[PDB]
RNA sequence: UCAUCUAGACAGCCGGACGGUGGCCAUGGAAGUCGGAAUCCGCUAAGGAGUGUGUAACAACUCACCGGCCGAAUGAACUAG
């Protein structure tokens, strides 16, 4: 009856949040958890369905996320609270991936064009070996077939 | 650059106006981007949908008054917000989407051309 | 004064290093030859090493109006010197001759900027050939379909120092 | 500049005569009639046809053709308010002590008196220009109306009605008492 | 307390105004130079200063 | 009734219109206004009387009625 | 000297001013608007990884951009009589 949508670093404010909904924070907070590990590491949408009794939780798609995901990266404990910047591999197939994971949701305009949009979300993510992210997007039309 | 932008929409126009035999005159008032935006993916398959300033419109018309001669019909309709809907599909199933979509407290068809004749509608 | 333009040729003095110099012309708006060919000297030495004593002039000859009953724009590109440094202006004058024209700019210049003869250099005049390349307001005003305008409050000067009647200023 | 032909045009009416001689204007209309010297502006007036009239200037600088466009105004203005009316409503603003506002006659004279503005024992009285109507308005609280013809005369006798209630040594951004125009309008407006 | 609509009425003819810095005019508040003749037409001006 | 103002029309300088020279060499013939130069200064024509194609300032010449 | 301009300019009204995306670090928070960097796509007629107001963070309002009315020159910076 009631969606609460929230960006969750996982492996955990919500509490009042939860307060509205009558719902403990400890509940809310294991199973925004158990979620998250799909991925989990970084910070993640979690979209939460209450059905006046409990509430579901589930990781809605985010390009940044699905982007930071597909990068490798080594686990980082975020104690040091470092700049922690991404470095990332071309990827292609991945990014591919994404943009038909996407599914053109909400209205992406194009096929190639949610890919395109892919990359664009890569701002913080290197996303070639050797190139600016996007960069051949335009010049390349590979993969248009791959993304729908 | 501002003249080589308005040429490039002076040629798309007149593509399209070939492309399509049926042309939907679209009001649109209060209309958001967003559910311009809606309303153009639902119809992407089959119409496209074209905005621009009147004055830029009505010059390309009579330029391209010699082709198409029954396209001269259109622009007295021409006047007033309006858009341009060009389709395969060739009435009714079109005008039914375009009307339902996004009515919020809202699209309208003013005017339908087709084929050199023009249907209120 | 009333000015008049000349053409005035000259060169260097031969050599027997260099015989026939090159022939330098200009054009120039003066009252008379004297002012003529001193002003083709001062841009002479302004241009090219040369003076008055290492040169001399070929040829000065009067260029009068082809048209004189013609009416023209023209456009005036001009250098002057102002009291804390020196500018450029381009001003354009509807006008019959191109002495007259530049008459016309020499009162202008002389009246709106307080720049003199001295000051005043004049790069070039030139007609334009063509309508709505006119840049101006105060010309392109001129040049409107069926221009017509009324004459308001007539003024007409007495010869006697005593007037019988209320004089009238319709026209 | 010396701009050689600058022209502005009038729209009259179906029910309003314009006479114009020299720069004299006579404005008639259903709501009664209207004058005005204009020989200090130097304009010329042309009928075009009965229903329009141009000004024109000829070979005037930027000041005579700023008079000009002012002068259009102004005649358009005595237009529309010998047609419409002109209807100027202020309200009464006070803290604690009421504004007491009446009509009162000296010597036939039709004078509007203020009493009790900040509990002083002074009583304000201003004149009323000929020509202007003021009723108490109901069913507002503390609401005057001012009507008539002339802008000039009602928005001149609303203006002294606001400048005879003003605070002397005191913040009056603190002190804000005191009788202000709230609206300016027709007395048939939206007609 | 006056009322909230009746203040802001006030207010615009008492405290929504510009202050000239040379001469200390009330000027209009959308002003860009002053009217007065002894500033000399001035462009300095500033908003006068609100209470709270 | 009807709108009443005073036309107050007065001799409007354009092409066609005939002038009587003041003063000058002419000083006293016809001319016909063949172009403007500006707002102080005209093109006029004479060729009936005798007067040479020239430019000529507003206040040598007299208006007349005739166009 | 730069720009805009009858293919509609500048004022004034009216409408839209959107998605990827709560872009990446960093913070108890900061989602265009505490800061550090980058500052890219889609849909476009058009919309900044934001001009301000703005909230704990949001939300909300407004902008610079595009559109209907207007139909013709206008904006910024600077120079000197
Ligand atoms: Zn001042």
């Amino acid at each position: 009856v009631k969606y609460l949508y929230l960006r969750a670093v996982g492996g955990e404010l919500a509490p009042k949040i939860g307060p509205l909904g009558l719902s403990p924070k400890k509940v809310g907070e294991d199973i925004a958890k158990a979620t998250k590990e799909f991925k989990g590491i970084k910070v993640t949408v979690q979209l939460k369905i209450q059905n006046r009794q409990a509430a579901a939780s589930v990781v809605p798609s985010a390009s940044s996320l699905v982007i930071t995901a597909l990068k490798e990266p080594p686990r980082d404990r975020k104690k040091d609270k470092n700049v922690k910047h991404s470095g990332n591999i071309q990827l292609d197939e991945i990014i591919e991936i994404a943009r038909q994971m996407r599914d053109k949701s909400f209205g992406r305009t194009l096929a190639s064009v949610t890919k395109e949009i892919l990359g664009t979300a890569q701002s913080v993510g290197c996303r070639v070996d050797f190139k600016n992210p996007h960069d051949i997007i335009e010049g390349i039309n590979a993969g248009e077939i791959e993304i729908p | 650059g501002i003249r080589e932008k308005k040429a490039e929409y002076f040629a798309k126009l007149r593509e399209y106006l070939e492309e399509y035999k049926s042309l939907f005159v679209v009001g649109v008032d209060n209309v958001s981007s967003q559910q311009m935006h809606e309303v153009r993916k639902e119809l992407r398959g089959r119409a496209v949908v074209l905005m621009g300033k009147n004055t830029m419109v009505r010059r390309a018309i009579r330029g391209f008054l010699s082709d198409l001669p029954d396209f001269e019909k259109l622009l007295p309709f021409v006047k007033g917000n309006v858009g341009f809907v060009f389709t395969n599909e060739p009435l009714t199933e079109i005008k039914n989407v375009i009307v339902s979509n996004r009515v919020a407290a809202g699209l309208t068809v003013v005017q339908v051309y087709d084929n050199g004749q023009v249907f209120p509608s | 004064a009333h000015f008049k333009e000349y053409q005035v040729i000259g060169r260097r003095l031969p050599t027997e290093s260099v015989p026939e110099p090159k022939l330098f012309r200009m054009r120039i708006f003066a009252s008379n030859e004297v002012i003529a060919k001193s002003r083709y000297w001062y841009f002479l030495q302004k241009l090219h090493k040369v003076k008055k004593a290492s040169g001399e002039i070929v040829s000065i000859n009067q260029i009068n109006e082809a048209h004189p009953t013609k009416v023209k724009n023209f456009g005036v590109w001009v250098r002057y010197d102002s009291r804390s440094g020196t500018h450029n202006m381009y001003k354009e004058i509807r006008d019959v001759s191109r002495v007259a024209a530049v008459e016309t700019l020499y009162q202008d210049m002389a009246a709106r900027h307080r720049a003199r003869f001295r000051s005043i250099h004049i790069l070039k005049v030139a007609e334009i050939e063509k309508t709505a390349d006119v840049k101006r307001q105060y010309v392109k005003q001129f040049l409107t379909k069926d221009l017509k305008f009324p004459l308001p409050h007539r003024v007409q000067k007495s010869t006697k120092t005593f007037s019988y009647k209320r004089p009238s200023t319709f026209y | 500049m010396k701009y050689i032909q600058t022209e502005q045009q009038i729209e009259v009416p179906e029910g309003v005569t314009v006479s114009i001689k020299s720069r004299i204007v006579k404005v008639v209309g259903p709501r009664g009639t209207l004058t005005k010297n204009l020989k200090h502006i130097d304009v010329t007036f042309t009928k075009v046809n009965n229903q329009l009239i141009k000004v024109a200037v000829h070979n005037g600088g930027r000041k005579h053709v700023a008079a000009l466009r002012t002068v259009k105004s102004l005649v358009d203005n005595m237009i529309t308010g010998v047609t419409k009316g002109y209807k100027y409503k202020m309200r009464y603003v006070y803290a604690h002590f009421p504004i007491n506002v009446n009509i009162v006659e000296k010597d036939g004279a039709k004078f509007i008196e203020v009493r009790n503005f900040l509990g002083d024992k002074k009583i304000r009285n201003v004149p009323v220009r000929d020509g202007v109507t003021i009723e108490f308005s109901t069913n507002v609280k503390d609401e005057i109306v001012l009507s008539g013809n002339s802008v000039e005369d009602v928005s001149q006798n609303a203006a002294d009605l606001q400048q005879i209630c003003r605070v002397r040594n005191k913040d009056i951004r603190k002190f804000l008492d005191g009788i202000y125009v709230s609206h300016k309008g027709f007395i048939t407006e939206d007609l | 307390i006056i009322e909230p609509s009746l203040k802001a009425l006030a207010s615009k003819y008492n405290c929504d105004k510009s202050v000239c810095r040379k001469c200390y005019a009330r000027l209009p508040p959308r002003a860009t130079n002053c009217r007065k003749r002894k500033c000399g037409h001035t462009n300095q001006l500033r908003p006068k200063k609100k209470l709270k | 009734t009807d709108s009443i103002v005073k036309a107050s029309n007065w001799r409007l300088v354009e092409v066609g219109r005939v002038v009587l020279i003041k003063k000058g060499q002419s000083a006293g013939k016809l001319a016909a206004i063949v172009e403007i130069i500006d707002q102080k200064k005209v093109l006029i024509d004479g060729p009936k009387a005798g007067v040479p194609r020239q430019a000529i300032n507003l206040g040598q010449v007299v208006l007349t009625p005739l166009t």
